RNA sequence: ACGCAGUUUUAUCCGGUAAAGCGAAUGAUUAGAGGUCUUGGGGCCGAAACGAUCUCAACCUAUUCUCAAACUUUAAAUGGGUAAGAAGCCCGGCUCGCUGGCGUGGAGCCGGGGUGGAAUGCGAGUGCCUAGUGGGCCACUUUUGGUAAGCAGAACUGGC
RNA sequence: CCGUGGAGCAGAAGGGCAAAAGCUCGCUUGAUCUUGAUUUUCAGUACGAAUACAGACCGUGAAAGCGGGGCCUCACGAUC
RNA sequence: GUUUCCGUAGUGUAGUGGUUAUCACGUUCGCCUAACACGCGAAAGGUCCCCGGUUCGAAACCGGGCGGAAACACCA
RNA sequence: GUCUACGGCCAUACCACCCUGAACGCGCCCGAUCUCGUCUGAUCUCGGAAGCUAAGCAGGGUCGGGCCUGGUUAGUACUUGGAUGGGAGACCGCCUGGGAAUACCGGGUGCUGUAGGCU
């Protein structure tokens, strides 16, 4: 009662009947994984982004507004 | 006609290799401390016999090396004990010539009762000024054809200085 | 059956070629490997403390973070299923750029040059790359010599 | 013995006596000339060879029995020291054997499937060599029937051909005669030394 | 006929290195001193090379790139009789004051002068050169020491205490400067400024005046052949390091060029080499016939 | 317009198989020549003598014969990854508790300017639920064991 | 004196290593505590093994740095 | 054929927890005896099956052969 | 036209032997009282500077060995795809494409960055 063991025939096939896929959508990429001493940079730098960007480059935009 | 390129001792090796280890290995330390005002330094395996009882790790032979005036002063002694007649084999192909010696109360020592006859080698080597290349750390240089000590400047120094015989047979 | 550990068939691909052992280099230590750099992998058998795999040798892959003295890449590797983009931390010894996205970057520089020039003289440039194209009309020269006679030669063992 | 029916064309990658296999038992051919073994170059001129034509397997066994052959034709037409025949072909491929019997089927199935050294064969390429005698010009036929006899003995069919190189070197007949005694071959026993003219020139102030 | 020495070692030598054939880097040691750690992807760091040459030493601070070395920052030892230490061009206190002057034209350089003065008063303490708030940060740089055995007393550390007493952020431990203890793990400050100061080898020149005039006129001879005196060492060098932090500029020389130029023999042509060759042959061919007959 | 491809081109890297080689390393292996330190078998000059002579032994040098799935300097064909843009370039500025001679570096954020950026073909992406299958075979080619098999076991592709 | 790896690196082999990963000497337990990520087998599950980080306390070194077991490839174990 | 085990002076053996040539019988010489057996004291006698690898060192650790000793070879 | 310190490419730059070296520099050298570690100031450290290019080193040379590159080997050995091609097989030939290596011969044998000094 010996049987066939292993084979790979008919496997590449199977495999392009559904179009292999690159995974081909990743915009604004994962960002976990990355060194959390870049976090603790790149956080900071983000909520302090969000608390003291406001006076400094709405007078630059305004400044390249009326120079343009 | 010669600029600086002078025979000199370079040193002098001293080696005693006793059949065991112990009682007559410390005398022989102690007769080359009589020699040479200075501690020597023991030796040791890479070898097994098994034929006269001696094993691996112990202390084989008693060794040391004199360098400058007291290097002149023992080679004196020594080819007064052989009386200046070396043999032409003695000299070697790369400039350095031994002899050996047995009977180490001929090199002027008051014999004691307790340490007995021991023989003793004596093994020379010719420098000239600039071997320490070789040697030092930083720049580890080759030494060169026409400075290097060879069998023929060795025979003809020894003929020069100490007014030696060859013994050709 | 195979026993599949970790480079059981790397007794040629880890290997330094030839007359080439030894320390590694430091310009291979001293390189700009910034996010979004394209960078192919290469193993060493020097330094151990780093080998991607067997199966990440010869690949291409895209930086993703890097460290002290490593850096991250993402690597697409095709499995049984479908190829996945992985994330693996190779050490600096074994990583080399990649040239191609260089040459790409010339000729977008060359593209944009010739734009300027095309927006300045008027004159169209043609800045797509056409491949190789038939032979035009040429014409060959046949002077003071007759064409010489191929005749195939006799058999001789 | 098993017979060379079973044993034939390649089939399996080369298994030589290694330090994998430690087990082959030794070859029939020990020895590998029979001629005028200390003959000199300007001695024996010409030479004919014995070239296959099928990408085969030749025993070792028909080695020995076919340079017999050769050397007893040999020393019935031109004697003793009046040839100088080399077998080219050295045999490492070693061929194995699963033997059974040891009128019964309760001993072994195909359960131990490897098999046990026999022997050595030689992979024989197409166009390789098998045996070459070098003689004098005279004996041109001698060595075609001795080869001829040895065709009959080996297995497949192949061919002869009487070489246009100066006997064993790899340099022509037509230009031996010229260039030997002008510059460059200079004989070293059987052998012949090439020197080019990259050397230095104290071999050149040697010469001459 | 014994030995089968060199067939295909040539063809199998692997060469080791330019500069380990030389002797001049191990490598080993470098590529952990040199390679600057990738979270900061274009920093360099800086490296004090302090090299001793018998009648010269070399202070120097670099970094590194692709295309080679980038050094900064360069001073020697003959330039010190333009600030005052005319002769003792290799001792400690050369190594000191080579080490200052390195740092005072460094800090020049940079524009780092008023600020960050170090250690005026020359003690031979441990001063760490700290960094201040609201200021430029202090230059961070880190030793070489090459090929030497850095036991206690050697004049690399001598060339450190130099470039931080003049103001180098260099990380340093007490227990290889000389004067420290091997025993007694305490460290002696005032031996370390009397070997800074050199009085040392004033008390050896006192000892040589004091015991063998023959050798005090044998060695130390250019010493005695301009003037060297113990008490004007000691004012000597207390001079010559506030000339250095009073001027450390490094005015250069012109060097216009001198159009006058043949010293090294160029190569010979192929043509020339062959009818070397061929002039070989005919003079070989020429005494063969000739001598042979005569 | 975006995007995609069992495809090609343009570059860019990767390999160590076929081949070839071993007067190149490792391992085998054939024969002749030249040289002389060496100990060992012979007779010869002869009270003995590295006082001296010939040959065999072995060693070295330069050659030469034949190979290697678990050897290799070299190294194919075939093949694998990557890029061929608007998610990309360039400019100006803010943040950082990361880093630090330096408004130094590096990331993030904001605003602005220019899409005609290899060939051919195609309209794409995505979510849920689930049956059957889990005994295979044959053929060109590359191959393992066996003498061989309509034998047993692998690889690419096609078919039952 | 020659000596490019012909030795050694605990063991079966392969790779790699020369001011070295080899031999010797001096101090030391980083073979420590803790949360994530990734690679390997793979269904992209687990165990085992490994890699780059991060946060404490440290060892060595003059410092650079190196070290969270053995130069790498194995040397090991779920529920209750 | 498969699985275990062994090979050592002329003979049967001990001995590895690596680095000896061990015991007993036998042979030769000499003694005691008138002379033999018996007894005594020495000596010689080893390729540790042959050929290779591990190490400072092998018979010992391992491998390929050589020659033996045990057990199995059943259902159709 | 060069050297020194740090280097990048890692033999076009290694090995053997022979000539040349004016000036800075590199070195050999000159001694152990302090720092220092050894049986030995031989190695490593300490303040030198009486000689020297003998050596390292830097150039050149050898019908030099090796290394790199180019012809030859050779459109050969191999090889993607195809045939109701040949042959009993062994293998071989053809269409479309890609295309290697040893012998043999010829040529070269360092190029450079930073900082500094000599003519
Ligand atoms: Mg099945
Ligand atoms: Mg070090
Ligand atoms: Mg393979
Ligand atoms: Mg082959
Ligand atoms: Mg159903
Ligand atoms: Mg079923
Ligand atoms: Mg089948
Ligand atoms: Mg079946
Ligand atoms: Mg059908
Ligand atoms: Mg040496
Ligand atoms: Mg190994
Ligand atoms: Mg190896
Ligand atoms: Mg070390
Ligand atoms: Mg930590
Ligand atoms: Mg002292
Ligand atoms: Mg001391
Ligand atoms: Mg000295
Ligand atoms: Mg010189
Ligand atoms: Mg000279
Ligand atoms: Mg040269
Ligand atoms: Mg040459
Ligand atoms: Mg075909």
């Amino acid at each position: 009662a010996k049987s066939k063991n292993h084979t790979t025939h008919n496997q590449s096939r199977k495999w392009h009947r559904n179009g292999i896929k690159k995974p081909r959508s990743q915009r604004y990429e994962s960002l976990k994984g990355v060194d959390p001493k870049f976090l603790r940079n790149m956080r900071f730098a983000k909520k302090h982004n969000k608390k003291g960007l406001k006076k400094m480059q709405a007078n630059n935009a305004k400044a390249m507004s009326a120079r343009a | 006609e010669n600029p600086m390129r002078e025979l000199r001792i370079r040193k002098l090796c001293l080696n005693i290799c006793v059949g065991e280890s112990g009682d007559r290995l410390t005398r022989a330390a102690k007769v080359l401390e009589q020699l040479t005002g200075q501690t020597p330094v023991f030796s040791k395996a890479r070898y097994t016999v098994r034929s006269f009882g001696i094993r691996r790790n112990e202390k084989i032979a008693v060794h040391c090396t004199v360098r400058g005036a007291k290097a002149e002063e023992i080679l004196e002694k020594g080819l007064k004990v052989r009386e200046y007649e070396l043999r032409k084999n003695n000299f070697s192909d790369t400039g350095n010539f031994g002899f050996g010696i047995q009977e180490h109360i001929d090199l002027g020592i008051k014999y004691d009762p307790s340490i007995g006859i021991y023989g003793l080698d004596f093994y020379v080597v010719l420098g000239r000024p600039g071997f320490s290349i070789a040697d030092k750390k930083r720049r580890t240089g080759c030494i060169g054809a026409k400075h290097r000590i060879s069998k023929e400047e060795a025979m003809r120094w020894f003929q020069q200085k100490y007014d030696g015989i060859i013994l050709p047979g | 059956t195979n026993t599949k550990g970790k480079r059981r068939g790397t007794r040629y691909m880890f290997s330094r070629p030839f007359r080439k052992h030894g320390v590694v280099p430091l310009a291979t230590y001293m390189r700009i490997y910034k996010k979004g750099d394209i960078v192919d992998i290469k193993g060493m058998g020097t330094v151990q403390k780093g080998m991607p795999h067997k199966c990440y040798h010869g690949k291409t892959g895209r930086v993703y973070n890097v460290t002290q003295h490593a850096v991250g890449i993402v690597v697409n590797k095709q499995v049984k299923g479908k190829i996945l983009a992985k994330r693996i931390n190779v050490r600096i010894e074994h990583i080399k750029h990649s040239k191609s996205r260089d040459s790409f970057l010339k000729r977008v520089k060359e593209n944009d040059q010739k734009k300027k020039e095309a927006k300045e003289k008027g004159t169209w440039v043609q800045l797509k790359r056409q491949p190789a194209p038939p032979r035009e009309a040429h014409f060959v020269r046949t002077n003071g010599k007759e064409p010489e006679l191929l005749e195939p030669i006799p058999y001789e063992f | 013995r098993r017979p060379a029916r079973c044993y034939r064309y390649c089939k399996n990658k080369p298994y030589p006596k290694s330090r994998f296999c430690r087990g082959v038992p030794d070859a029939k051919i020990r020895i590998f000339d029979l001629g005028r073994k200390k003959a000199k170059v300007d001695e024996f001129p010409l030479c004919g060879h014995m070239v296959s034509d099928e990408y085969e397997q030749l025993s070792s066994e028909a080695l020995e029995a076919a340079r017999i052959c050769a050397n007893k034709y040999m020393v019935k037409s031109c004697g003793k020291d009046g040839f100088h025949i080399r077998v080219r072909l050295h045999p490492f491929h070693v061929i194995r054997i699963n033997k059974m019997l040891s009128a019964d089927r309760l001993q072994t199935g195909m359960r131990g499937a490897f098999g046990k050294p026999q022997g050595t064969v030689a992979r024989v390429h197409i166009g390789q060599v098998i045996m070459s005698i070098r003689t004098k010009l005279q004996n041109k036929e001698h060595v075609i029937e001795a080869l001829r006899r040895a065709k009959f003995k080996f297995p497949g069919r192949q061919k002869i051909h009487i070489s246009k190189k100066w006997g064993f070197t790899k340099f022509n007949a037509d230009e031996f005669e010229d260039m030997v005694a002008e510059k460059r071959l200079i004989p070293d026993g059987c052998g012949v030394k090439y020197i080019p003219n990259r050397g230095p020139l104290d071999k050149w102030r040697a010469l001459h | 006929v014994k030995v089968v020495k060199n067939k295909a070692y040539f063809k199998r030598y692997q060469v080791k290195f330019r500069r380990r054939r030389e002797g001049k880097t191990d490598y080993y040691a470098r590529k952990r001193l040199v390679i600057q750690d990738k979270n900061k992807y274009n920093t360099p760091k800086y490296r004090m090379i302090v090299r001793v040459t018998n009648r010269d030493i070399i202070c120097q601070i670099a970094y590194a790139r692709i295309e080679g070395d980038m050094i900064v920052c360069a001073a020697y030892a003959h330039e010190l009789p333009k600030y005052g230490v005319k002769v003792g061009l290799t001792n400690y206190a050369a190594a000191y004051c080579t080490g200052l002057l390195l740092a005072r034209r460094l800090l020049n350089r940079f524009g780092m002068d008023k600020i960050y003065e170090g250690q005026v008063e020359v003690t031979g303490d441990e001063y760490n050169v700290e960094s201040i708030d609201g200021q430029p940060g202090a230059f961070t740089c880190y030793l070489d020491a090459g090929l030497a055995r850095t036991t206690t007393g050697n004049k690399v550390f001598g060339a450190l205490k130099g470039a931080v007493d003049g103001g180098l952020s260099i990380p340093h431990s007490t227990k290889r400067f000389p004067g420290y203890d091997s025993e007694s793990k305490e460290f002696n400050a005032e031996v370390h400024r009397k070997h800074i100061m050199g009085q040392n080898v004033a008390d050896y020149m006192r000892y040589l005046m004091e015991e063998d005039e023959d050798a005090y006129k044998k060695q130390f001879s250019q010493y005695i052949k301009n003037s060297v005196t113990p008490d004007m060492m000691e004012e000597m060098y207390k001079k010559a390091h506030a000339a250095i932090r009073e001027n450390p500029v490094y005015e250069k020389k012109p060097k216009k060029e001198v159009k006058k130029k043949r010293w090294n023999r160029p190569k010979m042509s192929l043509a020339q080499k062959k009818d070397r060759v061929a002039q070989k042959k005919a003079s070989f061919l020429r005494a063969q016939e000739r001598a042979a007959e005569s």
